[PDB]
């Protein structure tokens, strides 16, 4: 009964905010590792912003950094994601995954496989 | 408008007992020379009971307050009041005792009783400003400061007066019994001289009904309600009160109880018998007489009860292959199903369920935590590939590509659904088209129809014969599963389980927790299906392999076979009885003896 | 649970359809607990109040 359901996707002007959500149900999301990923049109999925199980660390992709801003609630079990100054190179649908660290070491730079996946949101940055 | 007092500082609670008091009619019949027995709310003989001062004098200045803090109203009340000169005026009831639930007060003045039925908003010193006239002093002029606002009223009542006036040590006794049933507020009362005794006097006076209330609202805490002459502006340094408060109230909480009443000739109750007090009260409620002659009687019946509950359930590492099939390395093409069947093996539904890295479990008919609960006549598991966006597509009546060109999904299922990534098991960097998809076919499939012809489907009006062309297209398409591709193209393992409930045999269970052997103790047990309660021993009998019961010479069954470790064990009832009453003739002593006939004195 | 024989219930409390409490908020697996219907002149005698 694993779920991860993000919302708050929709449409934006470029230079605006949006703020994206995903939470866990039939499991507890405050243990695992959470990472928001991006697949653009006719890209692949990259790594966008991570956060670790007790959000004493954080990992942020080069492009997105000073725009976007990562935050968890382990008592609401949600892991929010904000948007600042978004671009149109920002569009695409939006995943949100959790996982266990797979390395040694407490930041989450590096990638490896995710647990769970949701069903994403479309973010679309068009004016 | 109410004034705000000192803190109550939590004054401990003080104790004292109640001889045979409380007693009320319970009903509305009269009756004489009979000796009747009651199930009703009573306040046991010998009870323990709360007593607190008027006006308490603790400090060492002198300091004179209150003591009315709130207490629980747990299903009747019993209130007895030694007073002297009127300083009790009223209760009040509710939940709350706020804005935010209906409130029940009750007030009597000099003149009258005013009973009434609101939303009221309570201060948390409720009390009535009284003073005397300058020439009369016949009469005690109230003034009401027990609420800030009344709200939202639904009842009115006004008789004669509850407290009989009280205008010098004739201290006198009043005693009511609030019950709240069926909506119904129920009040008894009665009022009666005393001397010289400080606490509740030893004696009988029963209770008399005095006023129903078609109230219904629901009461848990009350308060007493005093009325204060001094001033609160300026306290004194003594005598303004009433000799430190000797006039006080006790508090006793009634329960369910039987009681056996003696109606006299004319119809008043003059004697009552507590019936679970002790031994010889409970002779004379079985007896049915006020006196017990000398001998021995059966009154009760001793009966040991089971503490807690067994189950049981069998030892084998063998069991259903759901490891075998989740995990194999290999899984058929998606268009080809391969349908496996899993019967005469236990089910650890558990290892599946508490895995946590199955991406989607959905189940359907059946709760996924109480799939190792029930039985299932067979069990059929369906292990295929399909991409993730198509995942959605397995369920009980939806629509698709799969769903319905591949395998339709009937609406009523009792089965459950599980995937799991594939991701580095199932793709590779060149692209695994080992699994063929199509997406064309003449018609939707029937519910469990598997079909593998290959046929070059006619999607224009020429026939196709086989080969294609304009128009022709073989139906199988590949699949680019690789280790790179999206989160809707990646491969995802699925597997489907259907459980067959029907009135047929049961060959797939769930051992579920075999819970640990706890013996020598009468438990309830519940052995492969028998229910039953009693004592587990070792024993050395031996039962034939295929044997799992033994029978007594009757049909109760004495032994039982572990199946986890054979070594049968058998049952024995845990010793029931009943309980006899030795005592001489109630006019020489009321001391009695008890027997527990068949048992020793060990389980007693 | 089922409740008792005319017993009379008036909480607003958002229940937890899931494990993670509501706190008396709604949002996954917690909704308020009373819904309304469109009582309607041209709906089905089904539906009729
Ligand atoms: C009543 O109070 C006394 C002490 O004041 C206590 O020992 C006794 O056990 C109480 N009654 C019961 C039935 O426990
Ligand atoms: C009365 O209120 C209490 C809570 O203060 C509640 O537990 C109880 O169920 C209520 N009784 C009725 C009959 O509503
Ligand atoms: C009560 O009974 C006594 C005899 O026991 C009798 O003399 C008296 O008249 C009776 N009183 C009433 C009110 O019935
Ligand atoms: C089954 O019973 C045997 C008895 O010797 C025990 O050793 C074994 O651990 C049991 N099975 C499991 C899974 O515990
Ligand atoms: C129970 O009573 C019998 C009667 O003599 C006695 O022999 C037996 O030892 C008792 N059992 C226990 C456990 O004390």
């Amino acid at each position: 009964q694993v779920q991860l359901q993000e919302s708050g996707g929709g449409l934006v002007q470029p230079g605006g905010s949006l703020r994206l959500s995903c939470a866990a149900s039939g499991f507890t999301l405050d243990y695992y590792a959470i990472g928001w990923f991006r697949q653009a049109p006719g890209k692949e999925r990259e790594g966008v912003s991570c956060i670790s199980s007790s959000g004493g660390r954080t990992n942020y992709a080069d492009s997105v950094k000073g725009r976007f801003t990562i935050s968890r609630d382990n008592t609401k079990n949600t892991v929010y994601l904000q948007m600042n100054s978004l671009k149109p190179e920002d569009t695409a649908v939006y995943y949100c995954a959790a996982w266990e660290a797979s390395r040694w070491y407490c930041p989450l730079q590096f990638s490896a496989d995710f647990s769970s996946w949701g069903q994403g949101t479309q973010v679309t940055v068009s004016s | 408008q109410c004034v705000n007092l000192t803190t109550r500082t939590q004054l401990p609670p003080a104790y004292t007992n109640s001889f045979t008091r409380g007693v009320y009619y319970p009903d509305k019949v009269f009756r004489s020379s009979v000796l009747h027995s009651t199930q009703d709310l009573f306040l046991p003989f010998f009870s323990n009971v709360t007593w607190f001062h008027a006006i308490h004098v603790s400090g060492t200045n002198g300091t004179k307050r209150f003591d009315n803090p709130v207490l629980p109203f747990n299903d009747g009340v019993y209130f007895a009041s030694t007073e002297k000169s009127n300083i009790i005026r009223g209760w009040i009831f509710g939940t709350t005792l706020d804005s935010k639930t209906q409130s029940l007060l009750i007030v009597n003045n000099a003149t009258n009783v005013v009973i009434k039925v609101c939303e009221f908003q309570f201060c948390n010193d409720p009390f009535l400003g009284v003073y005397y006239h300058k020439n009369n002093k016949s009469w005690m002029e109230s003034e009401f400061r027990v609420y800030s606002s009344a709200n939202n009223c639904t009842f009115e009542y006004v008789s004669q007066p509850f407290l009989m006036d009280l205008e010098g040590n004739f201290k006198n006794l009043r005693e009511f019994v609030f019950k709240n049933i069926d909506g119904y507020f129920k009040i008894y009362s009665k009022h009666t001289p005393i001397n010289l005794v400080r606490d509740l006097p030893q004696g009988f006076s029963a209770l008399e009904p005095l006023v129903d209330l078609p109230i219904g609202i629901n009461i848990t805490r009350f308060q007493t309600l005093l009325a204060l002459h001094r001033s609160y502006l300026t306290p004194g340094d003594s005598s303004s009160g009433w000799t430190a408060g000797a006039a006080a109230y006790y508090v006793g909480y009634l329960q369910p109880r039987t009681f056996l009443l003696k109606y006299n000739e004319n119809g008043t109750i003059t004697d009552a018998v507590d019936c679970a007090l002790d031994p010889l009260s409970e002779t004379k409620c079985t007896l049915k007489s006020f006196t017990v002659e000398k001998g021995i009687y059966q009154t009760s019946n001793f009966r040991v009860q089971p503490t807690e509950s067994i189950v049981r359930f069998p030892n084998i590492t063998n069991l259903c292959p759901f490891g075998e099939v989740f995990n194999a390395t290999r899984f058929a093409s998606v268009y080809a199903w391969n349908r496996k069947r899993i019967s005469n093996c236990v089910a650890d539904y558990s290892v599946l369920y508490n895995s946590a890295s199955f991406s989607t479990f959905k189940c359907y008919g059946v709760s996924p935590t109480k799939l190792n609960d029930l039985c299932f006549t067979n069990v059929y598991a369906d292990s295929f590939v399909i991409r993730g966006d198509e995942v959605r597509q397995i369920a009980p009546g939806q629509t698709g590509k799969i769903a319905d060109y591949n395998y339709k999904l009937p609406d009523d299922f009792t089965g459950c659904v599980i995937a799991w990534n594939s991701n580095n098991l199932d793709s590779k960097v060149g692209g695994n088209y080992n699994y063929l998809y199509r997406l064309f076919r003449k018609s939707n499939l029937k519910p469990f129809e598997r079909d593998i012809s290959t046929e070059i489907y006619q999607a224009g009006s020429t026939p196709c014969n086989g080969v294609e062309g304009f128009n022709c297209y073989f139906p199988l398409q590949s699949y680019g599963f690789q280790p790179t591709n999206g989160v809707g193209y990646q491969p995802y393992r699925v597997v489907v389980l259907s459980f067959e409930l029907l009135h047929a045999p049961a060959t797939v269970c769930g051992p579920k927790k075999s819970t640990n052997l706890v013996k020598n103790k009468c438990v309830n047990f519940n052995f492969n299906g028998l229910t039953g309660t009693g004592v587990l021993t070792e024993s050395n009998k031996k039962f034939l392999p295929f044997q799992q019961f033994g029978r007594d010479i009757a049909d109760t069954t004495d032994a039982v076979r572990d199946p986890q470790t054979l070594e049968i064990l058998d049952i024995t009832p845990c010793s029931f009885g009943g309980v006899s009453v030795i005592t001489p003739g109630t006019n020489t002593s009321n001391q009695v003896a008890v027997l527990y006939q068949g048992v020793n004195c060990t389980e007693v």
